[PDB]
Parts: structure tokens; sequence; C-alpha cells
């Protein structure tokens, strides 16, 4: 389905520059933020 | 509920109508009944102006 | 972007323009301004750099349009600092230009220096509905009514010969 | 006042009856206890809303106002009858 | 228990306001939506018969 | 995957533990609370196979229990294990966003107004990150109505039942209107 | 005692006979007829009636002429041929209520039980219902006036049981039945404003006239309830009823979806047969 | 000076006050009911014209 | 008995205190008042639950009237603490108080203003008012039109 590729490409491509995953960083951001 | 009860067969009508196209076997018209349903449904439209007159003056 | 086309030509042709054509959505001025001229060879060497030199000033318009599709009310620090534009003059000016359009509503307030807002953009649900979708009922019944004419006349064009 | 914001407040009752504010609740409680009025007010701030009541003696300004409002209602019903029936009779019959 | 939808209610943290509401006319939007979805296939099938008989 | 009772260890394509490990994502994310309570929580399948790996029980009782303090600390295992797979890696971005918006709609469903204190302490993350999270998921995600920030407290209204329940057909009314306009285009040509 | 009555059109067509057998003499006074019905059940049901020679005087109004032998003979023979119906009251065709009606009705109050009175019009020009049941009962007045005969209005309906509907429908062949739909509804929605306009407009003129130019007290006490009921609707601002307008307007939207969708379903057979029939008749015509 | 005679507003204690802002009273639902009745007349007309 | 019959006006029980005292003093009639107070606890339950029974029964009477008595002020006029009024509400939760509306900020209660379904409540009221004006207007119109005929 190419309809969902607009949002998946929007957020996926939007995060391609920086903070792509960001899930591994929360473990370090809990004690610092 | 009756409208959907007819549309469940109207979903099967385009198959036969898409196969034979010759002759009519079902004596039901499926049109004038829905027209009568619209006639019973037009009471809301005809009486809406009546409520507009009762509320207005 | 490229969604329904899978060919190994538009990918390689779009690789240099990809990072910037996605960078337009976020709309960062200082960083992407250097990112463009950093490795920019072909898309800026295409000639006379007209549409890209207009794009460098169109980043703020696409960004404020992304704000138009985003929340309506504007803050003094959070979104003004987020958009790299700390100026209460052109902020309230452009927001006012969005209020005079008629598609949205907003307000301005000044109590201690910060710009407050009630940000009540609640839809017309349970707020003057008859005046809200009255023209929707009239217009939809006019189009569907001329559609009823469009299903009454073709039968006449059918029985005209017999 | 038959119309034009019939809703009122206890200031007129306490002012005309020279009674305190603590006794207006017993005053309206007795008014509802007699049975001549059925007033039920859903107010938050102190307000006085009434209901059906009968003069039982005489009202001349309500006879003149009865002729004015009556003639206005009649000419409005006639105006709607001629307005709707005017073109409606010609297009539907 | 509200997420289980056993009764009408909703919680609150900032103000603690409790609001209870319900929507009685449920059988209207369901039958209407079923009529729209079922009739979409009727109009599409009509466009398939006309599109087949024309081109 | 409702017929998993008749499944057995099939070394041909995928092992049973790999089939459960692969279906726990589509079942854990692609289903809501009533769908889980009816399908998997009522069924004894996950009740029998939960003893194989104790992590799955944590990701199920933590999600169903709405405990994000352990969900975000242990979510890194789901992030790392989600990728590096043959067929399940290229779609790892959809499960993350869909699960985050699903959890935000789950907690935000039964909660009308939410202060930053109970939210920051509940999720265990800074306010500066959830600010842009909700900022991107209100316009991009389109989960609820306008957010309130006058007192630094998330307060929504969500009038999506009374009027919008009847307005769910306006899309089929407009698209059906263009479709009957095309029906008018078929006339005489 | 009696909440509603049932009057068959046979007695009013018998009044048509009263206007038919005149003979062009030039009198056409208020011919009094002896009304018959069934007083056994709580509801009153008139089946048929007859006439009695009734003549008044020109100047003196207190003159009234009745007959006991003719009433006992018509009631004896009519009771012999049909014992299911007995005497109930009488009725006059005069449009005006004269003072002599207490003496005319007093005879059937003494000899007969409580008689009902019905006032009709000699010319079928009144748009309203011609039958009004006026019970002859004495009511206590609050102002202190002596107890006298009071005519209280009892509601009435014009219906036929078995055959008179068939006979009237066969003799007319022009009137239409209920026929729920567009015409039977829009006709009422168009002419109803005149149906109330002629009555209310015809009443407020004599009303406002007798307000200032009136004497001989007409029980002004009921006028307080008149203007009171008129003031029971003090021009509501319609603020609370907005949601009700949203509900009725939502039902209007439902009727819109039913019309557009159902008519869109009806357009199938037409918008298909118009093509498949014309192209095949054209390609196979020659 | 020019805006005091052009706009014609009030001058407070070193502040500019704004009046007649969102103060319009909503309709009494009387006129839209009449135009709805006229629209119903047009619905009986166009829906029932050829008959 | 007449005060306890119907339309119980909000009055002070201090006027009844001396009435019950003299009810215990006089012996010509209703003499066994000391026999009513024979037990040390039964009479206290009859008195406390009696004043409670009337201080709740008057609430059951005024609950029919929608005048919004603002019981917050009534507690001030009655000179009693709000805690035993909350206990009175604890008697209302078993006294079928489900038809009520309270407020978090203020203390004013509302025994009316429901969701008001327009198809039942406003429909019923509009039926009684509109139809009552129709048939009621129909009675005195032609009735008076027949009353003015006697002048000729």
């Amino acid at each position: 389905v190419w309809e969902d590729n607009w949002d998946d490409d929007n957020v996926e491509d939007d995060f391609s520059n920086q903070l792509r995953a960001e899930l591994e960083k929360h473990g370090y951001k809990m004690e610092t933020s | 509920n009756y409208n959907k009860a007819v549309e469940e067969e109207d979903k099967m009508t385009p198959e036969q109508l898409a196969i034979k196209n010759v002759g009519k076997q079902d004596p039901k018209r499926h049109l004038e009944e829905h027209v009568d349903v619209l006639m019973t449904s037009n009471i809301v439209q005809c009486l809406a102006a009546m409520l507009d007159t009762v509320v207005f003056k | 972007d490229r969604l329904q086309f899978r060919q190994p030509s538009l990918k390689r042709s779009l690789m240099p323009y990809f990072l910037l054509t996605q960078a337009v959505r976020t709309g960062n001025l200082a960083k992407f301004n250097q990112v463009l001229d950093q490795f920019g060879e072909k898309f800026q060497a295409d000639g006379t750099y007209t549409l890209i030199i207009r794009l460098r000033h169109n980043v703020i318009k696409t960004g404020v349009r992304m704000i138009s599709l985003s929340y309506s009310r504007i803050s003094l620090a959070d979104i003004a600092q987020k958009l790299q534009l700390d100026s209460p003059e052109d902020a309230e000016f452009i927001v006012a230009k969005a209020i005079r359009d008629g598609v949205i509503e907003a307000s301005i307030n000044h109590e201690k220096g910060y710009v407050q807002s009630k940000e009540m953009i609640d839809i017309y649900s349970t707020r003057e509905p008859q005046l809200a979708f009255h023209q929707r009922i009239s217009f939809c019944l006019d189009i569907h009514n001329m559609s009823v004419k469009a299903m009454r006349f073709p039968p006449k064009s059918y029985n005209k010969d017999l | 006042r038959p119309a034009n914001h019939r809703q009122l407040t206890f200031e007129e009752i306490a002012k005309s009856a020279k009674i305190t504010v603590n006794e207006v609740e017993l005053l309206v409680m007795k008014a509802l206890s007699v049975g001549l009025v059925k007033g039920s007010i859903d107010e938050v701030d102190k307000r006085v809303h009434m209901t059906w009541v009968q003069p039982r003696v005489l009202d001349l300004q309500q006879i003149k106002g009865m002729k004015d409002r009556l003639e206005f209602w009649c000419t409005d019903v006639k105006s709607m009858e001629m307005l709707v029936e005017h073109q409606a009779h010609d297009i539907l019959t | 228990m509200i997420l289980d939808k056993k009764f009408h209610g909703i919680l609150d943290q900032g103000e603690g306001v409790l609001i209870i509401f319900d929507e009685p006319p449920v059988d209207k939007t369901y039958e209407a939506a079923l009529e729209t979805i079922q009739n979409m296939s009727k109009v599409v099938d009509s466009l398939y018969n006309k599109a087949k008989k024309l081109t | 995957f409702l017929d998993t009772v008749s499944t057995f260890t099939s070394y041909e394509l995928m092992d049973y533990k790999t089939f459960v490990t692969y279906t726990v994502y589509v079942s854990m994310i692609a289903l809501e609370r009533p769908d889980l309570r009816e399908k998997v929580i009522k069924g004894a399948e996950i009740l029998e196979v939960l003893h194989s790996l104790p992590a799955v029980r944590q990701y199920l009782f933590s999600l169903y229990e709405c405990r994000y303090s352990v969900f975000f600390q242990s979510l890194a295992v789901v992030e790392q294990e989600m990728k590096k797979d043959w067929l399940f890696a290229p779609h790892y971005r959809y499960y993350v966003r869909e699960m985050r918006i699903h959890a935000y709609s789950q907690l935000l469903e039964s909660y009308r107004s939410l202060t930053l204190g109970y939210m920051a302490e509940a999720f265990g993350v800074g306010v500066e990150f959830i600010d842009q999270e909700l900022s991107r998921f209100i316009a991009a995600g389109r989960l609820h109505c306008k957010i309130d920030k006058v007192n630094e407290i998330v307060e929504t209204n969500r009038p999506d039942s009374k009027n919008w329940q009847y307005q769910e057909t306006i899309k089929k009314g407009d698209l059906l209107l263009n479709r009957v306009q095309k029906l008018s285009r078929v006339i005489n040509m | 005692a009696v909440q509603k009555v049932v009057v068959h059109p046979l007695v009013l067509l018998s009044v048509v006979d009263h206007f038919n057998r005149i003979g062009k003499v030039g009198n056409q006074k208020r011919v009094v007829g002896v009304l018959l019905g069934s007083w056994q059940k709580k509801v009153l049901d008139v089946s048929n009636s007859f006439a009695v020679p009734f003549d008044e005087d020109d100047k003196d109004d207190s003159v009234w002429f009745l007959d006991h032998d003719y009433l006992e003979n018509m009631y004896g023979m009519f009771k012999k041929v049909n014992a299911r119906e007995r005497i109930v009251g009488w009725y006059h065709t005069g449009p005006k209520l004269h003072k002599n009606d207490i003496a005319i009705n007093e005879l059937m109050k003494r000899y007969c039980p409580n008689s009902v009175l019905v006032i009709i019009d000699v010319k079928p020009k009144d748009l309203g219902l011609p039958t009004e049941a006026y019970i002859s009962v004495e009511e206590v007045h609050d102002d202190g006036t002596p107890t006298s005969k009071t005519f209280e209005h009892v509601t009435s309906e014009i219906g036929a049981e078995e055959a008179e509907e068939v006979g009237v429908e066969h003799l007319l062949r022009d009137i239409k039945d209920t026929t729920v739909g567009t015409l039977s509804q829009r006709i009422t929605n168009q002419v109803h404003g005149l149906k109330g306009l002629n009555s209310k407009l015809l009443d407020i003129r004599s009303y406002l006239e007798k307000v200032a130019t009136g004497k001989l007290p007409i029980n002004h006490q009921i006028i307080y309830q008149l203007q009171d009921v008129f003031n029971l609707l003090p021009d509501v601002s319609l603020q609370e009823f907005v949601k009700a307008f949203y509900l009725k307007t939502n039902d209007q939207m439902v009727v819109v979806y039913l019309a557009s969708l159902i008519r869109s379903v009806v357009a199938l057979h037409n918008l298909i047969n118009n093509k498949i029939a014309n192209r095949d008749a054209e390609k196979k015509e020659g | 000076t020019d805006y005091a005679k052009k706009r014609g507003w009030v001058l407070g204690p070193n502040n500019y006050y704004s009046f007649a802002s969102q103060q319009q009273k909503p309709e009494d639902t009387t006129i839209p009911s009449t135009e709805l009745a006229k629209q119903v007349i047009e619905y009986a007309r166009q829906l029932e014209m050829i008959v | 008995l007449l005060k306890l019959f119907t339309t119980m006006e909000l009055m002070r029980w201090s006027t009844l205190v001396e009435d019950y005292g003299m009810e215990l003093r006089k012996g010509s009639l209703e003499s066994p008042a000391t026999d009513v107070f024979g037990s040390t606890e039964e009479g206290e339950k009859r008195w406390k639950d009696l004043k409670n029974r009337v201080v709740e029964h008057n609430i059951r009477i005024m609950a029919k009237y929608y005048t919004r008595i603002t019981m917050k002020r009534m507690a001030q006029l009655l000179d009693l603490s709000v805690d035993e009024s909350e206990a009175f509400l604890s008697n209302l939760v078993v006294n079928k108080t489900i038809f009520a509306k309270v407020d978090r900020l203020a203390g004013i209660i509302n025994f009316q203003r429901p969701k008001d379904p327009n198809n039942l409540l406003n429909d019923w009221s509009q039926k009684l008012n509109s139809l009552m004006s129709l048939v009621n207007k129909t009675t005195h119109l032609i009735a008076k039109e027949e009353m003015i005929h006697n002048l000729q």
C-alpha cells in the first residue's frame, strides 16, 4: 500500500538527518533530563 | 433496515445483470418501493418549514 | 517524494537533492544555508541560481506555511525561538495576515510582556451549527438536485426515439 | 413586563417589600406553597424567574397591549400565509 | 475501567473535573455508514458496466 | 494467527518460537485492549508460551498495565531486536511510531486534561521532548483536537463523538459527489 | 360526563333534506329536528334522526311550537323497527343562539334526559367544523349570578362506521383518501394558514369590538385565561432550543443522505438501460 | 493626532482600548427559519416541478 | 400534624423545643412521654432520628421544587455544621439521590438541569404547552363566541 508510504516516508525521511532512532538515547536522557 | 435488506441483494444484482442482460425473471421492481420510502422520508422536509413557522410566529 | 516508482535512475539522480528536499520541511536557516553551499555543485550550478536563490528566502514562507497547517497561536519564546525568529513585530504581523484570511482565528494579549492566547480553535460542533453547515445543506442539495435532473433527463434521451 | 427579559432579581422584591435577603427564600417558598405560582428558577446568582400567573382583577394596559400584540401576531401569520401561499400556490397548487 | 468502557466517565489530573456523558443515537451512524459503504460498491459497479460497454 | 493452536515446530520455514516472536509484534501493536483481552488474554496460548522468554511477559503486562517507566527502559531491547532481521527490519519504523501513537492514544483516551508533572513522572522523560512529540503528532499524527498550554497543562476536548460521529460520512459524501460528477461526465459521452 | 361525541353525516344530509323540501315559501327559519342517538355508552353516536313541525313568531322570540304526539309516534314506530336507538336530544339549524332555546330545550329536559345541542349554519360557507356538541348542564358561577342553563362545548368528530364511507366515496368520486406523500401534505401546509386565518381573524374583530363596545357581562373572567394562555409564550429567545434545531437539522441531513443515496441507486437501471438499449436497438435496427 | 480623528477611538491612561470586538449578538433563529422554509418551498418546486 | 402534612415551610425547631418540653410536662393528654423516654437509648434514637427524619423529609419535599434553594446558605440559616449535612448526603445516596448535580469548585447542588434529550423532555414540554394552548385556546374562543350570542 503506497498510501502509508507518505507518512512513513515523512517521519522516516524526516528523521534521516538527525535523531533517527532516539530510542537508545532515552536511557541516557532519563538521568540527565 | 429494509433499505439495507434490499441492498444486500442489489450487491448481487450486477453479477446477473453483468452476465445475462436478456429477460427479466424477478417480478420485483426494487424501485417504486424505494420511491415510497423517500415519500415517507419527505415528511421531515415538509414539516421542517412547519416547525419554522411555529417557532417563527 | 518517490513512492510508487522503483528504478535505479531517479535515486542516483536525486541523491544530492534528497537531503535538501527533505530539509525544506523542517526549515532551518543557519545550518541548511551552509549545508546547501557546502556540497552543492549541480543543483546550484544549473544556471543563474534563480529558483534556489528564491528558495533561500522561500524557506521562511514554507516554514510559516507549515505553521499555518500547524498550531495557530504564536508564542514569544517557544515557537519564536524554535523558528529562529525572535521578533514580536513580524510575528503578530504575519499571524494577523493569517487572521484576515478567514480560514482560521486567533487573538493577541499582553499582560507582563509575553504574548498570551486562549487558543480556542474548537470546531463548529455545538457552536452555531445551523449557520455552520446551512450552506453545506443548501449547496449539497443543489448539486445532488441537479444530479437528480442528471438522472431524469437521460431517461428522456432514452425514450425519445421509442 | 410580559416580555423583554422577564428574568429579574431579588432587589425588587426586597426593595418593594422592605424585607431582608435572608427571608426571600421563605417568601418564595410560601409563594410556591400557596399554589398560585409554579416558578422554578435554575439560577446561580440570585435571580427571580416566575411562571404562569393570573391577574384576576383587571388590566387595561394588557388589553391595549393585547390588541397590539394580537394584531401583530395576526398580521404576521397572515404575512406568512400570503408569503408562502403566494408563490407556493402558483408552483404547487 | 474507563478504558474498558464499562460505564460513562473520565478522569482528570490538573483540575479533577468529573464529566459523565453518553450518546444514545448509535443505530443512526452505523446504518448510514453501512448504506454509504454498500452504495459506493453500487456506483463503482455502475461505472464498471458503463466503462465496459463504452470502452 | 488465530489458528496457532494447530501449529507445530516446522523447521522448513520458521520455528514455533520464531513464529510467536514474529506475531507478538503485529498482535501487540496491531491490536487494542479489547482485542487482546478477547483474543490472546482469554486464550491460553500466550499463557503457555510466556514461560519461554520472561521479557515478553514484561512487554505485555507493562503495556496492558500502562507502566512506561519500565517500558521505556526496556524498549531498547525491542528497538535493537526489531532490526537486523530478514523480512522484519525494513518496517521497523512503522511499529515504533504506530506503537508510540497507540500508547499516546491509549493514555490520552481516558485522560482529558494532563499536567506536565504527572506526565513527566509517568513517562520518565523531559518536557522538552514530549513538547515536540505532541507538536508533531497533533498535526502530523492527527490523534486529538487542539492542545492547551495556557497553564502548562495538556488539556484537550475531543468532540469526535457527538457531531463527528455523524460527520464521518462527509468524506464519502464529497468523494461520492465527485463520483456522481463523473457520472454526469459519462452522460452523452 | 361525556368527553367526546360521534355525529354521522346522515343527520346533516337530513338537514340538506330540510333545505330541499322547503318548497320556495320564503321562510327558511331555524327548523328544529329531534336528534337521535345511543346514550347507553359513555360516547354518543348519532345514527339517524327525523323532523318535527317547528314554527316561531316574527316579533316575539319566546314563541316555540313543538309536538308530543308526533314525537311519541315517530319514536314508537322507529323504536319498533329499531330498538337499539332512543331519544337523546335535538338540534336547530339557526346560526345564532337565541334566548328561547332554554324553553325549547327545557321540554326535552323535563320529559327526556339531558339533551345535547348542536348549532350549524344554513349556508355551507363556514370553513370550520359545522357540528358543535353543547351539553345542557347547569354550572355554578363565581361572580354570583343565578344558576341557569349553560352550553359547554363538547368536542365532536365526523366519522362513518361501515357503509357511509363507501357511499360518500362513491357519490363524490372527486375527494382523495389520506394518501401520505407530497400533495396531501403540501395542500394542508399551504391552506392551513387560511384555515386558521379566517377563523382567528373572523373572531378577533367581534372580540375587539365587544371589548370596548360591549355590555351585558359576557363572563369577563374567562378573558383573563384567554390573554393568559396568549401570554404563556412570552417570545422565547430560542437559546435552549438551538440543540433541538441541531437534532431536527441532523434528521434533515439524514433525509438528504437517504434521498441522494437512494435516488443514486434508482439511477442504475435508467442510466444503464438508456445505453445498452439504445446502442443495441441502433446497431440492430438496420 | 491624525489617527484620533481618523479611527475615532478612546484614549485611556497611556493605553489603547479596543471596543466592538466579538460583541455582536447571535441571531434569534427567526430569519434563518424563514429562509429554511423558503428553501423547503424550493425543494418542493425543483424536486416536484415536472411531476 | 398540619405542618407535617404537606408544604413544610423551613422553620426553626427551637419553637418546637418548648412544645416537646410542655409535652413532657402536661399530664392531661399524651401523658406517657416519660414512658416514650423510658429507655436511655431508644428515646435518643427516636429524637435524633426524628429530627433527622424531618430534616431529611423537608429536603424530600423541597426536592420537587426546582427553586435552587442553595443549601450552602440554608446551612447558614439553620446554624448547623456541614459535616452532618454530608452525613445527610450519606443518607441520600441510599435515599435515591441519583437524580442530582454537584459542583467541584462551589458547594451549590443542582436537583435539575439534566442532559435534557430534546426528543423526550423538550418534546414533552412543547407537547403539553403547545397542545394545551391549542385545545385550551379552542375552548374559550368558540365558547365565548357562543356566550356573546345571548345579547341579541
